[PDB]
RNA sequence: GCUUAAUUUGACUCAACACGGGGAAACUCACCAGGUCCAGACACAAUAAGGAUUGACAGAUUGAGAGCUCUUUCUUGAUUUUG
């Protein structure tokens, strides 16, 4: 109550901006890069989508009911309320927004870095992409901020596709 | 009072539990008078000591203590230098044993919960 | 209060959401700002 | 950093069902619910668990997280000296 | 069977429109009292902030946007009527509210 | 001799009507709040006060 | 530029100079000549009760803001002050 109108479309996104964070900033296997919201009567259902649910589920309950205890305290909000559905999120390079985690992580475990760039390439082009984009810029073993790039595409921006096409 | 020679060794924990609590009063400056204030309550103590200057003045009410709070009364003098909480430290290989304590008034639970009402059978065998 | 990257100054009082602006160029996406004009 | 010990209950106990310790970076108030901390203690204790382990720390906008994981079995059972299977952490809760 | 009053101010309009249409749906296959979803003047909100992180530089600037939306609707109904259909309209990004002020 | 008066007017005339015979700031800066620890020099000017012969030293405090 | 008890500095052709969102006092604090108390993960150690400290002064002290001084009853209790 004593509610004010457009700050409650305004503050949910802030609460959207923070808590995508944990999901970067603990897990790393799953894939679960998209974040979503779905809120019912009374209870805000986030939906948990992980390919291997058992860092969640495990022994019935490893962090199904264990994050939660961090941001519903964290919020002030209500426990049991804080539904968090598990499901399986999608695809590694057969999806849409798993492309950024697709290659958040594949440069590799010390080999060089050529054959870390071009295995990254040849697997979506063909099975479901015609435009994504990664970040490379450094050096190879000397004092030079040397910029050596790849990329597979020109995008689908035309327009007002700049805004659906860039996300969470 | 009696005591025992059997259990008590399972006894050496009433002094022996207090180690870094920072409630502790290891003295004689507050460890031998502790029954004025109420505030000041009990003093576990034994009479083995070597100085026999304040607790003859509390040995006359120790034997016949007040009926409220534990008043434990060992013959012995070795909680007193081993079991106070430094004498024995609980420690795996690097052990600096230190001298155990003076008398040392000790309330506290945790340990002993259950051993505050296992002293029934202690002072009458 | 002084959030991140190197700002307790110019910060957005305005709507209630307090960020310093240097950090919201790049947040201002996720909480569903985007520019058209 | 000082680590005064007056109360066990302030400084660690009721989290054997939490688990969490939600915190923030601040700086002088001394009040705050649900953890062990006025505002000042456990944060500067915790720096002393955190450095033998069994807490893991995120900042995320100045919150300070906290969770604890196996190697907590060695002091929680035993300071508070009680069996098993009303302590622990991985099943901190009635269904967790 | 008393009057209320319905509100849905949201920020996705394709997403507005087919919960909108399916309230009217629903109420005219029960042929109850009504009238039709009014549409309000939508709210922009927009911020100046120049573009650049240090302060070195030419000058001028970026403007940022985000659009609200916000239609509402009167209604009549007895309670079991309205009771049930007010809770399989659920989509994410909407919200509903219900209203039976009767001064 | 503010306003004609007696410009001895030292131990006679209070704080109250001090602020009477002065300009508007201090006749809003005297009900401005009742101070007790920045009121400290006064517990302090009076612990060394008129205790020598003519012309003082006071006990000055560390202030702001 | 001068000046200074310091005038906290970044940036000098368009592409520096009403700009670093730099409209003002104590927030900002980056600076100047006073004041502070906080410096410990483990592994080292000793006074660990016959004493460090926890004394916070405990108020007149004490000259100069609660004070860092003991004149003492200590929650004393090896936390940690400590080395």
């Amino acid at each position: 109550a004593l509610i004010s109108k457009k700050r409650k479309l305004v503050a949910d996104g802030v609460f959207y901006a923070e808590l995508n964070e944990f999901f970067t900033r603990e897990l790393a296997e799953e894939g679960y890069s998209g974040v979503e919201v779905r809120v019912t009567p009374t209870k805000t259902e986030v939906i948990i989508r992980a390919t291997r649910t058992q860092d969640v589920l495990g022994e019935n309950g490893r962090r199904i009911n264990e994050l939660t205890l961090l941001v519903q305290k964290r919020f002030k909000y209500a426990p049991g309320t804080i539904v968090l559905y598990a499901e399986r999120v999608q695809d590694r390079g057969l999806s849409a927004v798993a492309q950024a985690e697709s290659m958040k992580f594949k440069l590799l475990n010390g080999l060089a870095i050529r054959r870390a760039a071009y295995g990254v390439v040849r697997y979506v082009m063909e099975s479901g992409a015609k435009g994504c984009e990664v970040v490379v810029s450094g050096k190879l073993r000397a004092a030079r901020a040397k910029a050596m790039k790849f990329a597979d595409g020109f995008l689908i921006h035309s327009g007002q596709p700049v805004n659906d096409f860039i996300d969470t | 009072q009696t005591a025992e020679v059997t259990i008590e060794d399972a006894l050496k924990v009433v002094l022996r539990t207090a180690l870094v609590h920072d409630g502790l009063a290891r003295g004689l400056r507050e460890s031998t008078k502790a029954l004025t204030r109420g505030e000041a309550l009990l003093v576990v103590l034994v009479s083995s000591v070597t100085e026999a200057n304040i607790i003859k003045l509390v040995e006359g009410l120790a034997n016949d203590p007040e009926n409220k709070v534990p008043l434990i009364k060992v013959a012995d003098a070795k909680q007193l230098g081993e079991w106070a909480g430094l004498g024995k430290i609980d420690r795996e290989g690097n052990a600096r044993k230190v001298v155990g304590a003076s008398v040392v008034v000790v309330k506290n639970w945790g340990a002993e919960t259950d051993e505050l009402s296992m002293i029934m059978e202690h002072f009458s065998q | 209060q002084c959030r991140v990257c190197s700002s307790h100054t110019g910060l957005i009082r305005k709507y209630g959401l307090n960020i310093c602006r240097q950090c919201f160029r790049e947040k201002a996406n996720d909480i569903g700002f985007n520019k058209f004009r | 950093m000082l680590m005064p010990k007056e109360d066990r209950n302030k400084i660690h106990q009721y989290l054997f069902q939490e688990g969490v310790v939600v915190a923030k970076k601040d700086f002088n108030q001394a009040k705050h619910e649900e953890i062990d901390t006025k505002n000042l203690y456990v944060i500067k204790a915790l720096q002393s668990l955190t450095s033998k382990g069994y807490v893991k720390t995120q900042f995320s906008w100045q919150y300070y997280y906290y969770t604890l994981t196996e190697e907590g079995v060695e002091y929680l059972r035993e300071y508070l000296n009680l069996p098993e299977h009303i302590v622990p952490g991985t099943y901190i809760q009635e269904r967790n | 069977i008393i009057k209320i009053r319905i509100t849905l101010t949201s920020t996705k309009v394709k997403q507005l429109e087919n919960v909108s249409s399916n309230i009217v749906k629903n109420a005219e296959q029960h042929n109850l009292v009504k009238k039709g979803p009014v549409r309000l003047p939508t709210k922009v909100l927009k911020i100046s902030t120049r573009k650049t992180p240090n302060g070195e530089g030419s000058k001028t600037w970026e403007t940022y946007e985000m659009r609200i939306h916000k239609r509402y609707i009167d209604l009549e109904a007895p309670v079991q009527i309205v009771k049930r259909i007010t809770q399989i309209t659920i989509e994410p990004g909407v919200d509903v509210e219900v209203v039976v002020a009767s001064n | 001799s503010y306003r004609g008066v007696d410009l001895e007017k030292l131990l006679e005339m209070s704080t109250e009507d001090f602020v009477k015979l002065a300009p508007a700031r201090v006749r809003r800066r005297f009900a401005r709040g009742m101070t007790s620890k920045p009121a400290g020099f006064m517990k302090k000017l009076r612990a060394a006060k008129l205790a020598a012969p003519e012309n003082e030293k006071p006990a000055p405090v560390r202030t702001h």
